[PDB]
């Protein structure tokens, strides 16, 4: 089923890659965990001072 | 008269003798570390400033 649908699979994969490239920038709240851990580190260092 | 920052620390001060302002930055502190191999191998060490 791969070898009878190779062009279709390639087109779907490329469209999905472009879609996720656009969607990683379109959505602003898609980076919760990294921003939360760096903000928690910054706030815990600030509250000591 | 004098400034501060987010961390509630003094950063800029104004002298009374002049209308100029002098910034404040603390003296450069830093931990020290000792690069070393095993003492069975060699007695030399290397000093690393952080
Ligand atoms: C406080 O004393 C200082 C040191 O003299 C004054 O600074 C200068 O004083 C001379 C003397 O009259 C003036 O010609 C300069 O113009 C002064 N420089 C500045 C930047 O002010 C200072 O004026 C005195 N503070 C006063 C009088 O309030």
């Amino acid at each position: 089923v791969l070898y009878e649908n190779q062009k279709l699979i390639a087109n779907q994969f490329n469209s999905a890659i472009g879609k996720i490239q656009d969607s990683l920038s379109s959505t602003p709240s898609a980076l919760g965990k990294l921003q939360d851990v760096v903000n928690h580190n910054a706030q815990a260092l600030n509250t000591l001072v | 008269q004098f400034g501060r920052d987010i961390a509630d620390t003094t950063d800029a001060v104004r002298d009374p003798q002049t209308l100029e302002i002098l910034d404040i930055t603390p003296c450069s502190f830093g931990g020290v570390s000792v690069i070393t191999p095993g003492t069975n191998t060699s007695n030399q060490v290397a000093v690393l400033y952080q």
